[PDB]
């Protein structure tokens, strides 16, 4: 009952310690053709794929707390990577996919959330990060995480090199505790691929 | 076509032994037969030893029956002729040959194809 | 895979990658296959080729893998998940059911492909198919077993008799 | 049926050119046919 | 996909899992009765022969495809070069019968000769393999397609007629000893 | 009547001195989706759209068949640069736009031909260069040729790395002739566009 | 006629421009399969020779006819003159292939032999030209119909089946040194 | 033409002959022709002969040209346009059309012509064809550019294999 | 059909005498068909 698939282009994902599907904010994009880029903008489908990411050694020191972030877009050294240096304006959104593999035990509470227009958390805080689409990582039950959010923003295009609306945020709510039987430490991996790529205004190139 | 390469010659005195090699240059799929002749100082070549390909079918001379021994390598697609207990008449120049048109016993020591250059055989007393 | 063994162990290192071998019937991965047994008596082929991995840990041992299609175009493969990332690929942890199956593409120039490659000329002509290893809890000697079928579309055309005999 | 080309009857008769079977099933066609395909769980393309 | 392994089933993903498109294929090649219908060499000829088919190289095409079945049952063709004439005895003929006429003997033209033999096995099926004996590494004696004779035979030729085959066996290739793949040399056009 | 305007893209070019447009070998591409790519090729509508390029200075001491090449696919510095470098497999077909801008008082004639397979021409086969899709560029008349081809080759996509189906050739016919109130020498830019660029196999980064 | 020159349209003045008249023409001796299907020689044969059309002669009616095109597509016959057997590999077959007889080997007739070899390029359409390079002047090493092998051949002639020709090229003609045209020996009765 | 060039220039004389050369694909001037590179193949042809006259010369020049086939029965050609106007020709002059083609009829005796010439034999069995220029205003270095292909019913007969091989 | 003038059928299959083209316009002919012919302007014959 809980194996779940992501097919995101020509890449796929299985999982089968599945929990569900986070959407935040929104189910689908809003309109992504508007009167600020005067009918120029076209859509990349070549871009909409997974890339791997490293968050965090998952260790027993670390209390409840602890944070983790990876604002996005990140750096990347593919078709992405080319179109955010290629064009001037770009919107898109993100279906991201965190594990976190231990063993069934291991004992502990991870927070995986994503933040718009991130800001440094005080230690009070904290305490309030269920306010955003949001999925716990337990070794209990299950060991990824999968959230999807649309693109948000004051404007309907982004200049990316000067912008990053969304950050992922990964927090120690209970503290890793292992036995003699479970896994000692836990290493954490995104799993990120971008969702609906539209770009407007071409660069010159630099050749 | 067929070029045959030739091994193993040299010098031995009396009552030791050698073994003559030959690789064709090509490895085609026929039933070609590997022989021996041999062409004593002023005298005319005469045949050894034949062997065909598929089976280890031997033809021998009166001369070489008891003593010379020939076979052949399905591997490496070579022939041997392995000569024992030399007598200083076996003083000669050996040739190899091939005889690719037709493969029957009866027939398997009169009319070859390919030779390749002689090998020289003095055994001494 | 390397000492003879048809699994890849995890490995308690920096080291990703568990193991990586060329998309050619005659690779050395593939010595022992039936796939490569039958291909080795024709002259080309096209299609899909599959890959199947079960995991065969204990049930207290958790991990998460990935591979990826790496086509030709690069002089050395990707030895980071990261770096990997941006071919074709897919990710599948642990759990329930213990076996995964992956469909290498059949993708190329020609429409047919030698199942033989030609010479000590390097830089195989398809591409490359590379495991890695995401993470891992408690996971320190369990292996994952791997094999490989033909696809649905897969397709062998022009038979010859090419050992020595 | 398996590599012959001609589009012309045979000469002799069946009972001639080869044996003749009698009765009194492809087994891996079918186990292939009958394959899983698709996925497993639900799917969020 | 994602499935329980241990269970055996046949499980084929394709290149739809991800956007892709199944093409269409044409396996005529790969058909049992057509890849076993071709002339294979039996390197081991004497005066006497008994049609064994398990004479075959053992990595030839037909030879080891041959070897990767458990059972067979085909009818068979033969080239024989040979002088004189040449008798056919069926399966389980004494062997003095071989030297009569009133058996299928061929008169030798110039060539060689080639017939069409049928099946003549008192078994439903032949195998590569049998685990036991048949008296009261080695198969029954029973397990042969006749016997052929002439003064002496240059090279026999084989082709399975009506091929049928039954129960995989393994069928391996080349090993690869430190390369990364088993490269050779492919033929290619001179200069 | 002879006024042209092409758009490729955002980028158009109008022509007043129009000889009319000449489609080579074919007026539409083939079957784009074949089975060697196995469903798994896309369309990049953003690299289809004008770059330009000098080819030479048209003076008068060049005689007839003086030859000036340009292999296409050339060094692009922009959108179609990182295509041909992160994808394995491209195909696209060419739109081509060659001016030689002297003054109607001038004399000569230039030959614009699109040559596939290109391959060296010794001096009696470039009589014959008029058995490829070609335009002329007269003075006299105009200053602006235009073709248009498609792709082919034996491969159904290629590697524009190893393999350069096409070649844009331009050859001195009739040497340029000035006088005192013609121009005493002409400059030659191409202005090139790719059409229906599909792409295939997508390679990783190397960052 | 009077008509625009740089736009490069194709113009075909009649002789009824001045009063003249078109006649009915017959053009079957131009037809590409038709002056493509007669055997041409191939003058560098080898013990193993690998059969690739750029192998006839530059100036032959088949070899600057298929000079005079870009790209091309055909099936093949070859009338081969050898000693032994003729072992055939397919496009793409290792080179140690042609020593075994589970591939077409043609034992030798009398005259010579005369065999129909379809086409195993893995390419949709084959090429006289290639602008660039397919490793990691020289065309393409799978640019090719396979090879034959024998103890020696003497002789090959191929034949183009069904052939389709593509993009055409410069065809060329013996030039004229001096002349007012190109004069030679034409046939004529004796006396 | 003369020293290889595809053109002809307009002369500061009194010649008014610019060139002429036989009708035969085995002349001097269509050695580097592809009708005459097919024509080599084949023994006899029959049919129509297209030439194609491109002027390329500035705005501020005009001139007038004339092309006139002269069947076979005179010795020597003409090489006054006066002389050959009584032949089958044509005249054109320059404007905005820069293009002119005229078409060569096929006129003799028997149904089929040989594509070469026997031996050094004179007198062409076809006529020739002489381009003029009649006039011409502030044209001193412009020129003439001639190029051609084959008829509506141009047809090329026997095929054959004449060259060294 | 080019150069063979026997009228009676083949011997053999169509699928061993030669290979099977599968699909998924001959260019020069209509392109020396769609040639310009006539006149150009007006004509007084």
């Amino acid at each position: 009952d809980r194996t779940l698939t992501t097919r995101n282009g020509h890449t796929t994902s299985t999982t089968q310690s599945s929990v569900g599907v986070t959407y935040g904010y929104s189910t689908g994009e809003d309109h992504v053709s508007g009167p600020n880029t005067s009918g120029l903008e076209t859509r990349v489908t070549q871009a909409e794929r997974f890339f791997k990411k490293h968050l965090f050694n998952w260790t027993t020191d670390k209390p409840f707390g602890h944070l983790e972030k990876l604002k996005l877009p990140t750096d990347h050294k593919g078709v992405y990577g080319h179109l955010v240096d290629s064009f001037a304006y770009m919107r898109n959104g993100w279906d991201v996919e965190v594990s976190a593999v231990g063993n069934q035990f291991n004992g502990g509470c991870l927070l995986v959330a994503m933040v718009p227009e991130w800001k440094k958390f005080t230690p009070r805080e904290k305490y309030q990060l269920t306010l955003f689409p949001h999925q716990f990582i337990s070794p209990r039950t299950n060991m990824t995480a999968h959230i999807t959010v649309p693109y948000l923003g004051v404007n309907r295009y982004d200049q990316y090199k000067k912008h990053k609306p969304w950050t992922l945020v990964v927090m120690v709510v209970s503290p890793l505790t292992t036995s003699s039987i479970g896994a000692t430490e836990i290493k954490v991996y995104a799993n990120i691929a971008p969702t609906h790529v539209h770009v407007a205004g071409e660069l010159p190139s630099k050749e | 076509q067929v070029q045959l390469q030739e091994s193993g010659g040299g010098l031995v005195q009396a009552g030791d032994s050698l073994r003559l090699s030959c690789v064709p240059s090509v490895r085609t799929s026929d039933n070609y037969i590997m022989g021996w002749f041999r062409q004593p100082p002023g005298k005319e070549r005469e045949f050894v030893a034949a062997i065909r390909r598929s089976d280890g079918t031997t033809k021998y001379a009166a001369s070489v029956k008891g003593r010379f021994a020939i076979s052949r390598d399905v591997a490496k697609n070579a022939a041997y002729l392995q000569m024992n207990s030399l007598k200083a008449e076996d003083t000669a120049v050996y040739y190899c040959a091939a005889k690719y048109q037709s493969t029957f016993y009866s027939t398997m020591d009169v009319q070859y194809d390919y030779w390749g250059q002689g090998t020289q055989v003095t055994v001494s007393s | 895979f390397d000492d003879g063994k048809p699994y890849v162990v995890t490995r308690e290192d920096e080291q990703r990658l568990l193991a990586k071998f060329d998309v050619s019937l005659a690779a050395k991965h593939m010595s022992n296959t039936y796939l490569s047994g039958i291909a080795q008596y024709y002259a080309q082929y096209s299609g899909t080729i599959n890959l199947h991995f079960m995991f065969t840990g204990s049930t207290d041992s958790k991990a998460r893998y990935m591979v990826a299609y790496v086509p030709p175009g690069v002089e050395t493969p990707p030895d980071t998940p990261e770096r990997a990332a941006h071919c074709i690929h897919a990710e599948w942890d642990t759990g329930l059911n213990s076996k995964f199956t992956f469909s290498i593409p059949y993708v190329s120039a020609a429409d047919y492909a030698y199942t033989a490659s030609d010479v000590a000329e390097t830089t195989n002509v398809q591409g490359w198919v590379c495991i890695y290893q995401i993470t891992h809890g408690k996971a320190q000697n369990d292996t994952l077993v791997v094999s490989v079928s033909a696809g649905k579309d897969f397709e062998l055309r022009l038979p010859i008799d090419p050992r020595t005999q | 049926s398996g590599n012959t080309g001609s589009i012309i009857n045979n000469y002799y008769m069946q009972q001639y050119q080869n044996s003749m079977d009698t009765q009194l099933n492809d087994w891996f066609s079918k186990l292939a046919s009958s394959a899983f395909s698709g996925l497993f769980g639900a799917l969020l393309a | 996909t994602t499935s329980a392994g241990e269970s055996a089933d046949p499980v084929t993903t394709t290149v739809e899992n991800y956007g892709g498109e199944t093409q269409v294929q044409r396996r005529h090649h790969t058909d049992v009765g057509f890849i076993m219908d071709r002339f294979v060499k039996i390197n081991n000829t004497n005066p006497t022969h008994v049609i064994d088919l398990m004479q075959t190289h053992q990595h030839g095409l037909v030879g080891a495809l041959l070897r990767a079945a458990t059972y067979y049952f085909s009818d068979l063709e033969i080239v024989v070069r040979h002088e004189g004439n040449l008798t056919w005895v069926p399966n389980g003929a004494p062997e003095a019968a071989l030297s009569n006429a009133g058996n299928p003997t061929a008169y030798n033209k110039a060539p060689f000769t080639r017939l069409a033999l049928p099946y003549t096995a008192p078994h439903r099926v032949l195998a590569t393999v049998y685990n036991g004996t048949s008296k009261y590494t080695q198969l029954p004696a029973s397990f042969n397609f006749g016997a052929i004779r002439a003064t002496d035979i240059s090279e026999l030729l084989v082709r399975m007629k009506r091929a049928e085959l039954y129960c995989p066996r393994p069928l391996l290739a080349v090993e690869v000893t430190a390369q990364d793949r088993h490269k050779q040399k492919i033929i290619a056009p001179a200069k």
